[PDB]
């Protein structure tokens, strides 16, 4: 398997590594129909979301998916860093692939 | 340096409490982010309050033994019939002031390690009451305080808290070593 | 010169926000409950 | 998809984006059949819910409905302030939508 | 909907609101079996518990039964202060139906 | 129904209270195939584990055997107190039933 | 049933155990296709993986999967020293089978 998340994102089409080390500065979390998802925003200025489940998902993904939301959510409240960001850079905002955190 | 440190204070236990830990002087939550609070190492080192051991400029003074911080409070509480001696475990949010500052330390003699930004209640070990200047010995275990977290922590290092000195722009240790190799913009 | 001590006060902040960060870990973290996520989404997606 | 929450709460009919900026000042919960739900209410005494889950709402909005109740619960106990909240106004009191905080 | 625990409590029969204004004094849980649940008790001593799943619940309660006995460990652990408990008492110990608290 | 965890230990054959008075010297946590377990120990030298589901267990107990295994790893962290654990005696390592946490 | 790692363990073919005696240095957690997964690194190297599920895991492992995540996300959060790896050796990195923390 990867092992680092440079490594696991390069094994995709449309993705690349953004280098945050930063907190996130602004969670908004959404229950409304077709738009239940997650953005985040950093000081820097770039927005990304975790995308509403969908057809382009396999079973594995749609749990996942779920984890990573929780994860962010706690992440965001304990001001802890973000090292880095694999996305897919096809979406609008960029989509959220993997995460890593540092220290 | 043994693991806890002591802060003699007429501020009570559950106050304390309230306000998330031992605050310097006009922040009122810890985690308070509005109240922007002026933090610079040297001016508090040199500043003295009435009845309060050292807590302007964004730190809050602690001493390395019960003896000396008892002496501190007997000298600046002397009025009150009790105030606490909060003892409290090292960690990076404390800085070894003659280490940080040097020959240019204002109280040598006094040893005091500081704490920026004020201790949370989590770090505080616990407290003795002071009656009419006698220590009642008998330890009150804070309940919130982690023990495996803090169990293993230090001072921040001298290192970390020379970009931190917050000497004036021309004051001459920004000249020389070890300074020089950390001055912040504009210092120098 | 303002730009020493506004850099010192900078700095300053930047030390603490990022202690109070570690503090937070450790109390914000006892309030994290976990989800079953095979229940979650064992309804749909 | 939407990049901000007033962006996300304007796709919807019936809603408003309410300005708080404030911590949650109590947390009601239920698990009372038919009013399984929600309620939170800030010191201006603006009360909100999230909705008992009903046949307004599609089937990917339950469980996004469980994890706004989740992030409901742990925002109040960790005193987080709320920054805005995107609401349908034509339910007393009025529900969550959308979520947003900002450190 | 109901704005406040009171309110919610009165649409129910053979309910009631208890003030206490204080923290748990302790948790029990059992997993063994037919006694899957939760009992806390308080300094004044009064006892209450999250009742097993039976036939009395409607299926909507039963996500809900989990949540409060996820809140009521939360709340025992971290000595979270309870305002107001609505029970039924027509059980021993009498039954949570919800829970609110302040600041 | 029952009041204390006593009285609960009480309904079964093969149990035993132990009170501990302590937290948690270790966790284990296993996710190997047929050893999906949870072992906890204490300064005192006992050992005690959340067993595996198998066929001993009616279906209630499903949820309950996880959430067991939730309380035992945030008890760990929060390095909580735990009063007394009912455990049928049966098992090697015994194996817990329920549990007390007090003050 | 097993006391400690070493014994349940030494009952798998490939695995090993290692003994770490340190907090997580970083975190890495993926959502993308076939590669959900979890991947942690400590100060002197090492680096782990919990493995994404397949057809080599039976179903009670398939929550087991989850609640590991769960746990080393939440130790690499409270900088949580772990003690002991129980790992397969035959996957790369090393997949992780137990995990034991004490203070
Ligand atoms: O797995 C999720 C990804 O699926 C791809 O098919 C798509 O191009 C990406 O934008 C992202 O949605
Ligand atoms: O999807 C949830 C929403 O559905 C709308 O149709 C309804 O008018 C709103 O009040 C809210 O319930
Ligand atoms: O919904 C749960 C409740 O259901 C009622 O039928 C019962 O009288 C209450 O005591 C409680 O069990
Ligand atoms: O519910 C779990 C319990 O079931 C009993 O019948 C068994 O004798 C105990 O050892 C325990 O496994
Ligand atoms: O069930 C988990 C384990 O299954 C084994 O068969 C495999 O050899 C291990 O590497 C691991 O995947």
């Amino acid at each position: 398997a990867p092992q680092t998340i440079t490594e696991l994102c390069s094994e995709y089409r449309n993705t690349q590594i953004y280098t945050i080390n930063d907190k996130i500065l602004s969670y908004t979390e959404s229950m409304a129909g077709k738009r239940e998802m997650v953005i985040i925003t950093f000081k820097s200025g770039e927005t990304f979301q975790v995308e509403v489940p969908g057809s382009q998902h396999i079973d594995s993904q749609k749990k996942a998916i779920e984890r990573m939301k929780d994860t962010l959510r706690i992440t965001y409240l304990t001001e802890t860093k973000i090292d880095k960001l694999c996305v897919w850079n096809n979406k609008t905002p960029n989509s959220i692939a993997a995460i890593s955190m540092k220290n | 340096n043994g693991d806890r440190l002591y802060r003699a204070d007429s501020r009570p236990p559950d106050e304390i409490k309230r306000s998330g830990g031992l605050m310097p002087r006009g922040h009122n939550e810890y985690f308070d982010r509005g109240t922007q609070m002026n933090i610079n190492l040297y001016d508090h080192a040199r500043g003295t309050q009435t009845g309060f051991v050292r807590y302007d400029d964004g730190y809050v003074s602690t001493s390395l033994s019960l003896r000396s911080a008892h002496l501190a409070g007997q000298s600046i509480l002397s009025g009150y019939s009790t105030y606490y001696i909060y003892v409290i475990a090292t960690a990076p949010n404390m800085f070894n002031v003659n280490d940080v500052l040097g020959v240019y330390s204002p109280h040598p003699y006094e040893q005091e390690v500081s704490a920026l930004g004020g201790i949370p209640y989590s770090q505080i070990y616990g407290w003795y009451r002071v009656n009419f200047g006698v220590i009642d010995e008998r330890l009150h275990r804070n309940r919130e305080y982690r023990d495996r977290y803090y169990r293993n922590l230090n001072i921040a290092p001298a290192e970390d808290g020379y970009r931190l000195a917050g000497f004036p722009p021309d004051h001459q240790a920004w000249r020389e070593e070890p300074w020089i190799h950390h001055a912040p913009q504009g210092c120098g | 010169g303002d730009t020493c001590n506004e850099e010192t006060q900078n700095l300053s902040t930047i030390y603490l926000r990022e202690y109070q960060s570690k503090v937070k870990r450790q109390i914000f973290s006892d309030y994290q409950s976990e989800v079953d996520i095979y229940n979650r989404i064992r309804d749909e997606l």
